[PDB]
């Protein structure tokens, strides 16, 4: 499936999202930003079954923008994911399901600390220290649980999110074309000018 | 499973085993089968255990309700016609197949009802798994006018037949005994016949055996 | 299940089995098929027992509806009201109704009414598992405005034959004789009509 | 078909909702009914004042029972009072029962009473609840309780009180009688007293209504054999014992 | 003010559409009477037949709602047949939900839920209409329930409906304080109602003919309303006192 | 047919106001006075009963103050039913909004939610409004401790001290010439008790015309409603009884 | 693609001498991949506590339409909710969606506070209730916690025994299932007193 | 107080329903009509008011047929009359469908009863303007009844309604007393034409044309037909000669 | 008086007070004159404009090829009724094959207006029609009113000044009933019909429309330089 990688850092939270959309044996565009700014200090990096995705993600950012304007107030990182999880849980049993999987990373403004969520189409929220969709875990968690560290700076995240999709360039049947990477720290969401 | 249903002289008589099983294995040794439609109406149920709780619940408060509006003792055959209907109306979707007895100003009643939302009426019925084994036992000792004690001998022998010689059924035997003149009487383990052989060792464990990593006090006050 | 309603001069008589097989386990051996709708209105029950047994119920409380507000019910307007009920739910109903009545103005009649919810007025219909086994005997053996004891014996030798071919029939025979004298029940054991 | 879909009971330029002072009014025109409470149960009596000789009395219940252990006397319209009874009967189960496997608590069924009084004081094409409760009740955490619901929706816990005609000098007896540490048989007597206050005609157990929220009953259960399953609380007297307390004095 | 034409409390706590349908129930000018015996129901009605033009076969208000279940009305026969067709179908729906036939206090408690449901919702008026249902229930024994345009509902040694009610009532109440009984201690229904009908002329004063009376007979398991010749009968029976 | 017997609930008057929600105010003003305090360190609530017996059992009775949350209570003045039905309503959109975000609800966002639903029962519907004001005092971690105030015609208000019920316009004027920003809860509790005290319609201020309420704080707030002991306790403490 | 054995994991509780004792797994995983090593499944309303085992997703609905109810209830009846009355009201729950049922095994335990008595049961997807006094077990290695529990308990076992028994059941139940483990937490509830204990046990 | 006669279904202080008399009065102000029953039958007569020769003779029909045994003939507000008709032959082919036997006369009377009661029950609806006289043919033999718009309906001998109400009720006393033994179809449509033509005469300004029909067991086999060539040309005759 | 707020309410000498206000408002509309004789069937009416920059309002409506109608009064009320009409001629045509008989036409119309006529909140048409038809029974008129009164005429007129129109056909019935085979001279006769209702008006091509039908002769509407022959 797309790629879809996240890490929490000590001062913040990265993520990757595959550059790459593939629909039949073309890929038709390999310059893809798989991720919502839902908050100024919340974003959301989702994958899955086609439209359902950016639909989903879209949804989530508007209610997310209506909040924050209507109580002028950014909700925790916390209050999003159990948000987006009761829509993904909601979903399970309807009659067409929503088939998105989403990361979420934050900054707890209020706790100053970095928070990852890490949900799937069922509505299972996890709170991990990396996380990741689809087939990528399968190798990605072997690296991250041998190298991550909780003291790790925003630039060790980077390298070892970089060593994580050479792993994945070396060792997955597909061309995912790159990964966009996303920074979100206090300062709110920043997109790495460049990965490879 | 092994539910029986046999009618006596001067009233009628339920029986049940207490074994219920999640396929192979059994769930829970001592499960009271029995349940109480009204104060003198009882039914023993089989299949899908959820469902026969919940129908007999739902019933007993609907018989409930009816009798406080009608200021009437509850009837076997009011419960019967609602069971009847109720499970027609879903189908064989509910799966609840029922042995229901009872004492009312009518008199003494006892039918069976299935899943798909049939009834019959019989002196001496049987459900369940074992069903087989206590009907035989049935066909094999009833009589007409049977007694009190004679009706609670046959019904507890086919519960036995159905306890030993079917796999779905085992442990104790459940009996409700309700006559005309008086109160139901709910036997709760009226045989015990498969006490648990005493074990050869005891396995409790020297303090400290298990490694623990941290501990912690809960909370549970306010 | 072997069940048929004769006309004779004097009324009509309803007779059945008593066994109902839940596959090849004789579920009940005393089972009552004759089921009555209105004091000289009854009906013989092939099939589903729940489906029969929910038709029998709607066709008595309309019945007595019928007769609480407009006077006694013709035996046609019970073969109307099963007929309605059969052919509009055929869909989802497995059941086969014979329907015997008598009113002084018609005498005796008896409509049977198959799957599908088609009514055929006859002066004498069989039904059920072992009918097919006794359609040549009767087409042989029956007349018309026989007697009481003529149509007794025609029914228990029909249904003897049915049940001791048909291993879905069974128990012992039950009989209904509606009459301007009223009703009568009749039962004949296994041990009377077996040396028939 | 129900086209009054408007409120029928609205606010009068002084504050005052009408329907609703008026259906107090119409309880206040009522039949004394009384309840005391004590330290081992709660009693409820009323007047069973009928329309006719011809009638037979014990055929009309003004103490009806809502769960095996809370029952309920009322003041004023008594077809309200049966539909209100019907409703309560049946709220029990559904919005307690069949969820919670137990009788509702005295507290909460005079809740849901309360609130289909008020909704009927609120909802379009409706008038008020011409009737005022006394509901005596029992539940194991709460203990004995004794509730008035008024037609507004409103609800008070009570020690002793009284609604109907005599209510004030009913209320004002049971003032000077009451006391916190009353056994059951002290209680009737004194609703047997006040009712005696309260009436003019006949006073026999024939012609007064009085059950009480007391120990259990398992001779009143039907079954035996649930150790657990203990017999109802609520017990409406026979006449010969309110005849034989009547005697006593 | 509005407190008149709709069901809303009055200022003094009345509902007055319930009063007016209480008038409204003794529009008819006609009499009804009902009394239990040992193991029968017995209710009279006057027979009035103005109009010449009338089937007379057609004029009345005593029917049968279930095989069980009389039921005799004091008021405007499209009231009536409305309360008579609503109790036929509870009674119906009674049977075939709860396997039993429905008793007569039951029906007479529904009823009296209905006109209650009359008087407290605004879009429906009361029914100007007293219904008194007769039957023998099973567990009762002989069963006299009337119901009232007001909601109100309750059993009866013997009561009696209409324009001159009270004057029937009086006599009732006289011969039970004289019986010291709550029935009529007759073991046949022909003597019930005979009873009924030398009852009825005490109170009223007046002699009745064949054509004047309805009877309808509630036994174990059937309810029946006489013929002018059965009514015939009882009133040769009567008059040959001596 | 029925528009004959209309009351039209929702129309403006010739002036521009909205007769049932003034209407409904006019009925307050003759309830029982509710008095919310809001100091540095807590929250007090005190109200009065109306109806007072010495047969009435105050151990089990609440009429004025309810509890919304473990963080947020009401004070009521007015009919009791249609406060309740409102608070079943309150309890049930904080608890849904604690299921959705796992965080328990703002203050303003329940004072809101049941100010829209009186105000929605004064634009349509043709029934009649509630006929209750409510106080809200609560707790949350955005703005510390509040006091919130909504009257039948929807609108909501926030206030350091705020009264509802009977006389409160000399309630103000009391509060305003005693509260000081800086006081704490206990100076709270005296003035509410002092206010009230001498804006009672009866003769004097006794504990079983009171119910009292104190929002108090570790990280945990502590919701403590007054028991009929404590409240003569703290009756003769305050100097307002004598024992 | 069992709906039941998708996540994977096990509860089980126990009953002793004025004590209970309930335990779980801490493994949340996607059938083969293991996602989650903190994943608890015993949460607590008041002094009830209940296990669930199943489709992660209902876990954490149940868990939060549980607290909602019981915090209505605790505002209503001005109580705490007793083990029975959850126990009851988790059945209704659960046949509430009888043909859309949630994925679970839900496990309830605590100890009635007016009466002292020490008060376990189980559930099915929808609903059967299981009242056994000895041992309740749920999740993908039932049969292996079946098989442990009724070769270790005896009745009436102090606090500090029951809970070597039920680790020991726990652990050597879920070494012999591949879908439960990576760490595992055990409540031992008294009546007045509840303690949370982590064990050490494999990570694989 | 007043106002009790300015919403239906409100109960006087006497305890009636001012609507309802008012909507008899409507009815009062229609044209006449009539129903004779006979030994194996019904007749229906009815006087159509000729306000112009414009007005096509033989045409406009006011006697409507239900299922195929049922007349009616209404008099008052024609289209309320028709409403009715309507509604009834819905409530006849319900019958019919259900029960496969032909709706009885006495059943399609109280369901017409049933639903003008309804019609007197809420403040929604306005109350009928127009009396009904029905019947037919069914398996008890025939039966003739009227419905009012109280909702009141009953069976009668004869039956008639409408401005000339009551010299035909008068004639239809004297037929009764004179007849016994009961008239036969041919006498009775002969006798609904004569009364029809004695109680123009109230109205005498404008000419009548005369409409009839029969449901007779011998003369129509059970069915409703209209009364039309050379027998209604010779009821015509009948009355001209009775009136003078 | 106080009883005419609703068509629900019925005064005392058994009036429904809102029928004839609708009525009244057809009276005070334009005049519309219909008459048929054995083979045709003419509506003849005068529109009427608001001013002289103004044009003529429409009052005949084509129902079927066999079938239409003239209207007087509430023009959107005519509109709604003809559109019921067009919709039970085409329901007739699909299902049944069949052109759908003049008289059931009446009847749906009396029975679509009673609907009106004793419902709250509802109320009744404004309009009065005249609707000409030729069906298996021949050439046929019929009037409406919105009371749902439909009377089958030899020939009539609805609308201001109608009663000399309506005269004027009761004197030349013999007359016209005897046209057959002719429509020019049926046309004429009606032309004469509505100029026995003029008052301070003439007759011209834009205030006339003429609609024609009959055996061999579809429905079809005259206006402007169509009607010149006939003035
Ligand atoms: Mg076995
Ligand atoms: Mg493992
Ligand atoms: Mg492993």
């Amino acid at each position: 499936m797309d790629i879809i990688l996240g890490i929490r850092v000590q001062d913040s939270v990265i993520l990757a999202s595959s550059k790459a959309v593939t629909r039949g044996i073309s890929v038709l565009k390999d310059s893809d930003d798989k991720t919502r700014q839902l908050s100024p200090h919340t974003l959301m990096s989702f994958a899955g079954e086609a439209g359902d995705t950016v639909q989903f993600a879209e949804y989530i950012q508007a209610n997310i923008q209506l909040y924050s304007i209507r109580e002028d107030y950014e909700l925790s990182p916390q209050a999003v994911s159990s948000f987006v999880r009761q829509e993904l849980a909601k979903s399970i049993r309807s009659r067409r399901p929503y088939q998105v999987n989403v990361l979420i990373g934050g900054y707890d403004k209020k706790k100053n600390k970095p928070e990852l969520y890490q949900i799937d189409y069922l509505g299972t929220k996890v709170e991990l220290p990396y996380g990741a969709h689809g087939y990528s875990g399968f190798y990605t968690f072997s690296l991250l649980d041998h190298h991550y560290r909780p003291d790790m700076t925003t630039e060790e995240g980077l390298d070892l999110l970089k060593l994580c999709v050479q792993e994945l360039e070396k060792r997955m049947p597909m061309d995912f074309k790159g990964v966009i990477v996303k920074i979100v720290d206090k300062d709110g969401i920043r997109q790495v000018d460049d990965f490879q | 499973t092994t539910i029986v249903g046999v009618k006596f002289n001067n009233g009628v008589v339920i029986a049940a085993d207490t074994r219920s099983t999640q396929g192979p294995i059994v769930a829970d040794k001592n499960c009271a089968k029995l349940h109480r439609i009204s104060p003198k109406i009882w039914c023993a149920g089989a299949g899908t255990a959820a469902d026969t709780e919940a129908v007999t619940q739902l019933i007993g408060s609907n018989i409930e309700l009816h009798s406080l509006y009608t200021s009437r003792e509850p009837r076997v055959v009011s419960a019967l016609q609602m069971l009847k209907q109720h499970l027609f109306k879903y189908q064989g979707h509910i799966g609840a197949y029922l042995i229901v007895a009872g004492v009312d100003p009518t008199g003494s009643h006892l039918f069976s009802i299935h899943a798909h939302g049939s009834t019959d009426v019989g002196y001496y019925l049987s459900l369940g798994s074992g069903s087989l084994a206590a009907m035989a036992v049935l066909e094999s000792h009833w009589k007409q006018d049977l007694t009190k004690e004679e009706a609670i001998k046959l019904a507890s022998d086919a519960i036995q037949a159905g306890i030993w010689n079917d796999l779905g059924s085992g442990s104790n035997v459940d009996v409700c005994v309700m006559e005309i003149g008086k109160d139901a009487e709910y036997l709760r383990n009226y045989l015990t016949p498969n006490v648990r052989e005493e074990k050869q060792k005891s396995y409790k464990f020297p303090r400290g055996t298990t490694a623990v990593l941290k501990e912690s006090i809960v909370n549970i006050c306010d | 299940t072997s069940i048929m309603a004769v006309t004779f001069k004097d009324g009509v008589i309803l007779g059945a089995d008593s066994r109902t097989t839940t596959g090849a386990y004789i579920a009940n051996r005393v089972t009552d098929k004759l089921t009555r709708v209105h004091d000289k209105i009854w009906c013989c029950r092939s099939g589903s027992a729940a489906d029969t047994q929910a038709i029998a119920d709607i066709v008595q409380y309309h019945l007595e509806l019928y007769t609480s507000q407009y006077g006694t019910p013709s035996t046609e307007t019970a073969a109307s009201v099963f007929k309605e009920l059969c052919y509009e739910n055929k869909d989802n109903l497995t059941a086969g109704i014979i329907v015997a009545g008598y009113d002084d103005k018609n005498k005796g009649e008896v409509y049977t009414i198959p799957l599908g919810g088609s009514v055929h007025k006859l002066p004498y219909a069989i039904a059920g598992s072992g009918s097919t086994f006794i359609y040549g005997y009767c087409d042989k053996n029956f007349r018309e405005n026989m007697s009481k004891e003529e149509t007794v014996d025609f029914i228990k030798h029909s249904l003897s034959q049915a049940i001791k071919w048909d291993g879905s029939s069974g128990g012992v025979i039950r009989m209904v004789v509606l009459t301007a004298a009223g009703v009568e029940r009749l039962i004949f054991y296994p041990d009377e009509y077996e040396q028939l | 078909t129900d086209r009054y879909s408007f409120s029928l009971t609205t606010f009068s330029p002084s504050g005052k909702l009408g329907q609703i002072d008026y259906a107090l009014t119409a309880v206040k025109q009522g039949v004394t009914s009384l309840g005391i409470k004590a330290t081992n149960g709660v009693v409820i009596a009323t007047e069973k004042k009928s329309s006719s000789p011809l009638a037979m009395s014990e055929t009309l219940s003004k103490v009806s029972l809502l769960t095996p252990d809370i029952g309920a006397v009322y003041s004023g319209m008594g077809p309200d009072y049966r539909v209100l009874v019907d409703k309560s009967r049946k709220v029990a189960h559904t919005s307690y029962k069949r969820i919670y496997g137990e009788y509702p608590p005295t507290k909460l069924l005079v809740s849901e009473v309360a609130k289909i009084m008020q909704e009927a004081t609120q909802s379009g094409g409706v008038r008020p609840f011409g009737v005022s409760l006394l509901i005596a009740g029992h539940d194991e955490f709460n203990g004995f309780s004794l509730y008035q619901v008024d037609p507004s929706g409103s609800y008070f816990p009570w020690k002793a009180t009284a609604i109907g005609k005599g209510s004030v000098a009913a209320k004002t007896f049971l003032e000077k009688r009451w006391n916190d540490e009353l056994e059951l048989e002290d209680a009737i007597h004194i609703a047997l007293l006040t009712l005696k206050e309260s009436v003019e005609g006949e006073f026999n157990g024939d012609t007064i209504e009085l059950a009480i929220i007391g120990d259990e009953n398992p001779d009143l259960l039907g079954y035996t054999g649930i150790p657990t399953d203990k017999g109802p609380r609520f017990r409406k007297l026979t006449s010969q014992e309110i005849n034989d307390r009547l005697e006593a004095l | 003010g509005y407190d008149r034409h709709i069901t809303i409390f009055s200022p003094e706590g009345r509902l007055y559409q319930v009063e007016y349908a209480f008038k409204a129930t003794n529009q008819t000018n006609i009499n009804s009477l009902a009394v239990r015996g040992k193991d029968c129901t017995v209710v009279i009605s006057q027979k009035k037949v103005p109009d010449k033009l009338l089937d007379p076969t057609t004029v009345s208000y005593i029917f049968c709602i279930s095989r069980t279940i009389g039921m005799v009305v004091n008021g405007p026969i499209p009231d009536a047949r409305n309360a008579a067709l609503r109790a036929k179908a509870e009674a119906a729906e009674f049977r075939y939900k709860y396997g039993y036939d429905m008793p007569c206090d039951v029906l007479a408690k529904r009823m009296a839920n209905l006109s209650q449901i009359y008087t407290q919702r605004a879009y429906m008026r009361p029914l100007g209409v007293i219904l008194t249902f007769v039957s023998v229930d099973e567990e009762l024994g002989p069963s006299i329930y009337k119901t009232d345009p007001a909601g109100y509902y309750v059993g009866y040694k013997a009561t009696a409906t209409g324009p001159k009610q009270q004057e029937i009532t009086t006599n009732l109440e006289n011969h039970f304080k004289k019986s010291k009984i709550d029935h009529i201690n007759e073991e046949s229904w022909e003597k019930v109602v005979e009873f009924a009908i030398t009852h009825m002329i005490d109170a009223l004063g007046t002699e009745f003919s064949k054509n004047d009376l309805e009877v309808g007979v509630a036994t174990k398991d059937k309810f029946f309303t006489l013929s002018a010749e059965n009514i015939e009968e009882r009133l040769v029976a009567i008059a040959e006192q001596d | 047919g029925s528009r004959r017997y209309d009351s039209r609930t929702t129309i403006f008057s010739p002036e521009g106001r909205l007769y049932q929600v003034e209407y409904a105010l006019e009925s307050i003003s003759h309830a029982g006075t509710a008095i919310g305090i809001m100091a540095s360190d807590g929250i007090v609530l005190a109200a009065e009963r109306k109806v007072t017996s010495t047969l009435l059992e105050q151990d089990t009775s609440t009429e004025k103050l309810y509890k919304l949350n473990d963080k947020i209570a009401v004070a009521v003045a007015g009919l009791t039913a249609d406060a309740e039905i409102l608070i079943n309503t309150a309890r049930i959109h904080a608890q849904n909004y604690l299921k959705t975000y796992n965080e328990d609800i703002p203050v303003e966002i329940l004072v809101r939610r049941l100010s829209d639903i009186k105000q929605g029962y004064t634009q349509h519907g043709g029934l009649r409004p509630f006929g209750v004001s409510f106080i809200y005092a609560g707790y949350d971690d955005r703005y510390g401790y509040q006091l919130y105030t909504s009257n039948p015609s929807g609108n909501y208000t926030g206030w350091k001290a705020i009264s509802v019920g009977a006389n409160t316009s000399a309630a103000q004027t009391l509060l305003q010439m005693d509260y000081k920003d800086d006081m704490k809860v206990d100076d709270a509790i005296e003035l509410a008790l002092k206010t009230l005290s001498k804006t009672t319609d009866s003769s004097a201020l006794t504990y079983d015309r009171l119910e009292f309420a104190t929002i108090r704080k570790d990280g945990e707030v502590y919701q403590k409603i007054f028991k009929p002991q404590e409240i003569k306790d703290i009756l003769v403490k305050t100097g307002i009884t004598k024992k | 693609s069992d709906p039941s054995s998708i996540n994977g994991g096990i509860v089980v509780a126990m009953t002793g001498k004025d004590c209970v004792a309930i335990a779980c797994d801490l493994r949340l995983g996607s059938q083969s991949l293991g996602v989650s090593n903190k994943f608890e499944k015993i949460f607590h309303y008041g002094h009830v506590f209940l296990g669930i085992t199943g489709l992660a997703t209902d876990v954490t609905t149940l868990n939060e339409m549980f607290r909602y109810k019981t915090n209505l209830y605790k505002l209503k009846e001005e109580r705490a909710i007793e083990p029975e009355t959850f126990t009851q009201l988790v059945s209704s729950s659960l046949y509430e969606r009888r043909f859309g049922p949630y994925f679970v095994g839900p496990v309830v335990a605590g100890i009635n506070s007016k009466s002292g008595k020490p008060f376990i049961a189980g559930f099915d997807l929808i609903g059967c209730i299981d009242e056994a006094k000895d041992f309740i077990v749920s999740g993908t290695a039932s049969d292996q916690l079946f098989g442990m529990c009724e070769s270790l308990y005896e009745p009436n076992l102090e606090p500090e025994d029951l809970f070597e028994t039920i680790s020991q059941a726990l652990l050597n139940a879920a070494d012999r299932d591949a879908l439960s483990g990576w760490g595992a937490v055990v409540y031992i509830i008294k009546k007045d007193e509840v303690v949370k204990r982590y064990l050490k046990m494999r990570q694989d | 107080g007043t106002g009790y006669d300015l919403s239906n279904s409100v109960f006087s202080p006497d305890g009636r329903n001012f609507q309802v008399e008012y909507a008899v009065k409507a009815v009062e102000n229609g044209t006449t009509s009539i129903g004779i029953k006979c030994n194996d039958g019904v007749v229906f007569a009815v006087e159509k008011l000729i306000t112009s020769k414009l007005l096509v003779p033989q045409k406009n029909v006011k006697i409507q047929v239900v299922d195929r045994h049922i007349g009616c003939v209404y008099s008052g507000l024609i289209p309320d009359g028709r409403h009715l008709v309507n509604r009834g032959r819905e409530e006849a082919a319900s019958f019919k469908k259900l029960y496969k036997t032909p709706i009885p006369i006495p059943a399609f009377a109280d369901r017409l009863g049933q639903y003008v009661q309804a019609h007197t029950l809420y403040n929604s609806v306005r109350p009928f303007g127009v009396s009904t006289i029905f019947g037919g043919v069914d398996k008890n033999g025939a039966h003739l009844y009227m419905l009012e718009p109280s909702g009141s309906y009953w069976g009668y001998k004869g039956a008639a309604t409408g401005k000339g109400r009551q010299s035909a009720k008068a004639e239809l006393e004297k037929l009764v007393d004179h007849h016994p033994e009961g008239l036969s179809a041919r006498e009775a449509v002969k006798q609904a034409a004569k009364i029809i033509y004695l109680a123009h005469e109230d109205n005498k300004e404008k000419d009548f044309e005369l409409e009839i029909s029969w449901c007779s067991l011998s003369e129509t086999n059970g069915l409703h037909k209209f009364v039309k060539g050379d027998l209604l040309q010779e009821a015509i005759d009948f009355a001209q000669k009775e009136i003078n | 008086n106080n009883y005419d707020g609703d068509t629900v309410t019925f005064s005392p000498t058994g009036r429904l007070f809102q029928v004839e206000y609708a009525l009244e408002a057809i009276k005070q509309g334009s005049v519309t004159v219909g008459l048929r004789s054995n083979t045709h069937a003419v509506l003849v009416a005068l529109k009427r404009n608001a001013d002289e920059l103004s044009s003529y309002q429409k009052k005949i409506i084509k129902c079927d090829e066999h079938m239409g109608l003239s209207l007087a009064g509430l023009a959107p009320d005519a509109r709604v009724l003809s559109n019921y009409l067009r919709q039970q001629c085409n329901y007739s045509s699909l299902v049944f094959n069949r052109k759908l008989a003049v008289e059931r036409a009446g009847h749906l119309l009396c029975d679509k207006a009673q609907k009106n006529t004793q419902s709250y909140g509802g109320r009744p048409y404004g309009v009065g029609l005249l609707i000409i038809g030729y069906d298996k029974s021949g050439a046929h008129l019929l009037e409406f009113q919105p009371s749902g009164n439909v009377t089958e005429l030899y020939g009539t007129a609805i609308g201001a000044r109608s009663q000399g129109a309506k005269t004027y056909l009761e004197r030349t019935l013999d007359t016209f009933i005897k046209i057959d085979g002719n429509p020019d001279e049926l046309i004429k006769a009606g032309v004469e019909a509505i100029s026995q209702s003029l008052r301070d008006e003439s007759l011209t091509v834009d205030n006339l429309s003429i609609a024609i039908v009959g055996k061999d002769t579809p429905f079809t509407i005259y206006d402007g330089e169509a009607v010149a022959k006939y003035i």
